[PDB]
């Protein structure tokens, strides 16, 4: 009953601080199928995390959130101990597997960092039953608060930024990008969109079946093919993974290309985050926060003649895909967060809007 | 309740308008599924029979004696007269139908009623697909007052009209029909209903009936009306319209079933405490007389558990009255036969009727005892005696309506049956 | 409209609700005088859409819609008064909106319904709905309502216990009606109310709600019937 | 909370004992990966030779004389309150047992169904969501697909020739449905 793991294939030692997971192993062949000692819905819901099933930023950490929350639902506390520390330390043994599963956003990064900061506010005089509701109705309230009305927080700041008769491109699947423009397009601007995707995920699948039921007229086109359509759009809004101190966006792979062959035809970019999507640590690139993903899943249908049929019996021949890239300061221009318009290396004054300094 | 007459009839011919036509109540339930060409159910009616120098037979109406079995021609007779009809004798018609699928039916009410009537049908084909199946079942319970009612000859061809029914009293080497001579009806014209309808009743005496013995009562209905949101104050026992074959029930008369549910350490049979019960609600089939003759039906309500009683599982439950002579074992013996045919279907083969699957061991039993139909898994039982393995104590009187269940099919089939010593 | 007056007087304790984040302040509407509209480093956030919050009035108007709002100098003490005429006067509002059925008309139907009664003793939204709750005890001063008559007269859980208690035999069911009805007249003195049956073959009797915790009562008069009368003529019991 | 199971007694065992009866493995790898608190029904006789047996948990519950397949959890029903695992008697077992409980994990779903080492039973591409079964001889009609459950799920794959093993991974939704709707019955139908 110890959480372990694996790599798979080969894993490049170019990125040796990188570690690789596999999928298609066994995710329960070391852990006999009742237990206490991990929970078992949080283990069952990292492995929908782990079967690919959720990959949306704001979906994967509210996700991870409500399991938690139902984690900390149904065990009691017991008595003759400590009431806080016991919790904290069987919290993070949990969150230790958890990103041993799949591994981490920032999202679940500063959500787990918010968490443990209530768990240490809750008075220890309180009894149990009031505590344990109290931080129910507390957690769900501040995901609540954060996720819905930031949503319709950057929808009345970003209305008033969308022209008439523009066109708009986009990449990857958040949900506050659809947020955004489906709540625009109920209220009757003038415009048209263009989803570019990419390889191995074809990402933003999810976007343009949304989009084509939501009412609105789309493009669909992938990065060979970028420059082409670039120098129509007059303006281009981006969903993020996870934002950073001195003005950057880690995020879906090909994020920085977009970026830089916009600034590449000038037309500004605006991006849209949150409030507990930056980390308080910092990097200049991605090789020290990147993992992979299975190699296998690269595949054409040409014939069956496919030239990766056969890969891992070669030896010269390395499946290198990164997953998770992050992306310059000064060719972003803004962001847009709960608070407004900021540009974006003026991205860490809110460290300190925590008591106003 | 002095005397009940059954029409018997077996497959494809109708039993719905022709009960309609000659005796008045037609049977009605809920869930019922009723007929498709015959009925399913005992066929029940509550009469009172008057004759006033009339060879007519009347209903417990008093003004007309006619039917409803046909649209067109109307032959008809005396009827009679209208002043408080009066009551010859305490008589009720009823049915038993011929599927192979009513064994609880056709062989509950079977021996609890006191004269028969064996119909043939009139809307089957040339040869005899259940002629020799439906009263074979009626074989071993021995009833004595048997007639052939000749019912249709209506539409039915010259070519298998006049010659045919000889040759289906002969075919019933199974069926006690020897001693049953022929009263003819018409299921469609219902033609000069004052002979025709006459000695079906006015031949038929009463049969041999014990006036004072034990009511040892073979139950045939225990009906209740407590669906979902309910009244308050519905105690009540067993709601039935209840055939009795012996015993006075009068008020106050006691009858026992004796296992019921299974005493403790459910390996025994008997503990000494008799079940008591006091019988004082009794309908005879338009009133409320409490003194119930024996033979004929009365509408019969007990006082038990309520929750016994909504959905009837407890078809032909022995209540028997005190001095038990029931007997007390568990290793069930018959002095069986078996049916030489495997027929309920027509065909010129002979080749599903090859032989009588007997019983072996790792093997499944099945026999309706009275209408139980109980079994269990066998060790070693030999050729020609038959040790019917159950897991039942029950303390029957006698099982002498068996009827040998054995699966083929979705259905199960006939292949024997047997009297208890 | 709910009140009689339009603007409250002076130094009257405001229930008040915001719609929307001025410049100055936040845009707070007022439902209890018919939805008036008034004014009060991350505190622009929209976390104040929509939900009553305690506060006092400020200054004096007249006429000129005056309404700003102090949430720092009221006290908390006299907020739970404050929700004391929200929510009683709320029940108020949604019950009389619903006596109507089809303007000026439900405003003097108001005036007319709680305003003769805070004419006649004068309590602002704390004697009218329970005022209310006498008259549907007892509507003798609703005698003094000289209205047209159909509009006078118009003004969970409990614990479904489960004993299943008969016997097979006629002296059984005998002494299980009797001990049923002596347990009866045993909760007639002692007085548990309305434990009645719905169906025949359980007891579906109910442990209403007059105490909400008086399961003790029903549950030992149940018992004392279970260990007294019926039970030796085999009273086996199941849950 | 995970911490229950069951075992139905007849399908749909006395005289067979082979090197001992139908119980020598489903318990060992049932309990060779946890499931130490399990309550299993029962029906008598064969109550009473849980000595030799020598399992670390052994909860037995007997019942009524002869009874059906669906009132065996309508009466084990009032001490259950969690994710339930009901396996039959007609089974080897031959394979690792995690990976049909971690799929069921891994959808959120409520059933589950064994169909490896006459007979139709159909299943997607991915080999994961299914229809219904065919039988011999209750589908003496054809075969009938509904609209909408092929207009959207594309392809079908009907299998020919393995067997059942009548293992249920099952959650509180459907003995809910057989507690209320306590007259229908038929689990394996």
């Amino acid at each position: 009953q110890v959480p372990t793991r694996k790599d798979y294939g080969s894993k490049v030692s170019l990125f040796s601080h990188l570690p690789q997971y596999s999928r298609q192993n066994s995710l329960t062949q070391f852990m006999s199928i009742p237990s206490s000692v991990i929970h078992p819905a949080m283990v069952r819901l990292g492995l929908q995390y782990s079967q690919g099933l959720v990959s949306g930023s704001n979906a994967r950490c509210i996700a991870l959130l409500r399991a938690l929350q139902q984690v900390i639902q149904d065990y009691t506390t017991p008595p003759n101990e400590e009431l806080s520390r016991d919790l904290v330390n069987k919290l993070k043994p949990y969150m230790s597997f958890l990103t041993q599963c799949r591994p981490l956003s920032a999202s679940m990064h500063n959500a787990i960092k918010f968490l443990n900061k209530e768990i240490t506010s809750v008075g220890s005089s309180k009894r149990e039953e009031e505590a344990k509701s109290e931080l129910r109705a507390a957690i769900d309230r501040y995901v609540q608060e954060k996720i819905v009305l930031a949503a319709q927080a950057i929808s009345r700041f970003a209305y008033q930024k969308i022209s008439n008769g523009d066109v708009i491109l986009v990449y990857g699947c958040s949900s506050l990008v659809s947020r955004i423009l489906q709540e625009a397009w109920t209220e009757g601007r003038r415009f048209r969109v263009v989803v570019v995707d990419s390889r191995p995920w074809l990402e933003g699948r999810h976007t343009l079946r949304s989009l084509v039921h939501a009412g609105v007229p789309a493009s669909y086109l992938l990065i060979p093919a970028a420059s082409y359509v670039l120098p129509e759009v007059s303006k281009v809004l981006l969903g993020a993974h996870a934002l950073l101190a001195n003005g950057s966006v880690m995020s879906r792979v090909g994020t920085a290309q977009l970026a830089l062959v916009a600034r590449a035809h000038n037309v500004p970019v605006l991006v849209c985050c949150e409030t507990y999507k930056f980390c308080e640590r910092v990097q200049t690139d991605a090789f020290v926060s990147n993992e992979l993903d299975d190699p296998d899943d690269l595949q054409c249908k040409r014939g069956e003649h496919v030239a990766l049929a056969n890969w891992q019996n070669h030896a010269s021949l390395r499946l290198l895909n990164l997953v998770y890239d992050v992306t310059p300061p000064e060719l972003v221009d803004l962001v847009i967060t709960e608070l407004g318009m900021i540009p974006c290396s003026s991205v860490p004054v809110v460290l300190r809007v925590k008591s106003s300094d | 309740a002095t005397i009940n007459i059954g029409t018997i009839g077996h497959v494809a011919h109708g039993k719905s308008t022709v009960v309609k036509a000659i005796s008045g109540v037609h049977t009605v339930r809920f869930k019922n599924e009723l007929e498709r060409n015959i009925t399913i159910k005992l066929g029940y009616a509550n009469a009172k029979i008057y004759k006033l120098d009339d060879p007519s037979c009347p209903r417990p109406e008093c003004y007309r004696s006619c039917g409803s079995s046909t649209p067109d021609e109307f032959p008809t007779d005396i009827p009679g007269t209208k002043g408080n009809f009066k009551l010859v004798r305490h008589v009720s018609f009823v049915d038993c139908p011929g599927h192979d699928i009513l064994m609880a039916t056709m062989l509950n009410g079977a021996a609890v009623m006191d004269a028969a009537l064996l119909l043939i049908a009139g809307n089957e084909s040339c040869p005899q697909p259940q002629t020799s199946e439906h009263l074979a079942a009626i074989e071993i319970m021995k009833l004595k007052h048997i007639l052939i009612l000749q019912n249709k000859i209506d539409l039915v061809k010259e070519s298998q009209a006049k010659e045919q029914y000889e040759q289906i009293l002969a075919f019933v080497q199974g069926t006690v029909a020897e001693g049953a001579p022929i009263i003819p009806i018409s299921a469609q014209l219902k033609y000069n209903i004052e002979v025709v309808c006459e000695y079906i009743v006015k031949k038929i005496p009463v049969p041999p009936r014990d006036f004072t013995s034990e009511p040892r009562l073979i139950v045939i209905r225990s009906f209740d009306v407590n669906k979902p949101g309910c009244e308050v104050d519905d105690l009540k026992g067993g709601v039935a319209g209840g055939s009795i074959l012996k015993g006075v029930l009068k008020v106050g008369q006691e009858i026992e079933v004796r296992p019921g549910i299974v005493s403790k350490d459910s390996e025994g049979k008997l503990m000494c405490k008799p079940i008591f019960s006091k019988i004082v609600s009794l309908f005879a089939e338009h009133n409320d007389l409490q003194y119930a003759a024996p033979g004929g039906l009365i509408g019969v309500g007990t006082k038990i558990d309520p929750t016994l009683c909504r959905a009837d599982r407890m078809v032909g439950q022995v209540l028997g009255a005190v001095g038990a002579l029931p007997e007390i074992f568990t290793e069930l013996e018959i002095s069986y036969f078996l049916l030489r045919r495997l027929l309920g279907v027509r065909t010129e083969g002979d080749k599903k009727a090859a032989k009588v699957q007997k019983l072996s061991k790792n093997e499944v039993l099945m026999v309706n005892i009275g209408s139980l139909s109980t079994g269990g898994r066998v060790s070693a039982v030999k050729a020609d005696l038959g040790k019917i393995v159950l897991t039942n104590p029950v303390c029957t009187e006698v099982g002498e309506k068996i009827a040998l269940s054995r699966r083929v099919e979705k259905h199960w089939r006939l292949i024997g049956w047997g009297q208890i010593r | 409209r709910f009140y009689q007056h339009k603007f409250p007087e002076v130094e009257d304790v405001v229930m008040v609700n915001v719609r929307s984040i001025a410049e100055m302040g936040a845009y707070v509407s007022l439902l209890e005088y018919n939805n008036i509209e008034g004014m009060i480093r991350s505190i622009n956030k929209l976390i104040r859409i929509g939900r009553n919050e305690c506060v006092v009035v400020i200054r004096v108007d007249k006429e000129k819609g005056y309404i700003d709002l102090s949430k720092r100098r009221v006290s908390p003490e006299e907020a739970i008064k404050c929700e004391d005429k929200f929510t009683k006067s709320k029940t108020v509002y949604s019950i009389l909106r619903h006596v109507a059925e089809v303007d000026e008309q439900l405003e003097s139907l108001f005036q007319r319904t709680a305003w003769v009664f805070d004419d006649k003793y004068k309590r602002p939204g704390y004697g009218a709905y329970d005022a209310f709750k006498h008259a549907v005890s007892d509507p003798s001063i609703l005698d003094s309502l000289d209205l047209n008559e159909d509009e006078r007269e118009v003004l969970a859980v409990k614990i479904r216990a489960d004993i299943e208690v008969a016997c097979y035999g006629y002296e059984g069911i005998d002494a299980v009606k009797e001990a049923l009805r002596a347990g009866l007249n045993c909760s007639t003195e002692n007085m548990p109310i309305k434990i009645n049956l719905i169906a025949p073959p359980r007891y579906v009797m109910t442990t209403t709600t007059l105490e909400r915790t008086e399961g003790l009562s029903v549950l030992s008069q149940a018992m004392a019937v279970i260990k007294e009368k019926i039970e030796e003529k085999r009273g086996v019991f199941n849950v | 909370m995970e911490f229950q199971a069951v075992v139905m007694a007849v399908g749909g065992p006395l005289l067979p004992v082979g090197n001992k009866p139908l119980i020598w493995y489903p318990l060992n790898l049932l309990e060779r990966v946890g499931f130490e608190e399990v309550i299993v029904v029962t029906t008598k006789a064969l109550c009473a030779e849980f000595k030799m047996k020598m399992k670390p948990d052994i909860v037995c519950i007997p019942d009524d004389a002869d009874m059906g397949t669906a009132d065996s959890l309508r009466y084990i029903y009032p001490k259950l309150k969690t994710d339930v695992l009901v396996l039959s008697c007609d089974l080897i077992t031959d394979v690792a047992l995690h990976e049909v409980v971690d799929l069921f994990r891994a959808y959120d779903a409520s059933l589950a169904m064994l169909m490896r080492k006459r007979d139709f039973i159909g299943v997607d591409s991915t080999g994961k969501r299914l229809l219904f079964m065919a039988n011999e001889a209750d589908l003496d009609e054809e075969l009938v697909i509904k609209g909408s459950i092929l207009q959207k799920h594309p392809r079908i794959r009907f299998h020919t020739g393995l067997v059942d093993a009548h293992l249920y991974c099952l959650k509180k939704y459907i003995v809910d449905f057989l507690m209320e709707n306590g007259s229908i019955t038929s689990i394996r139908s």
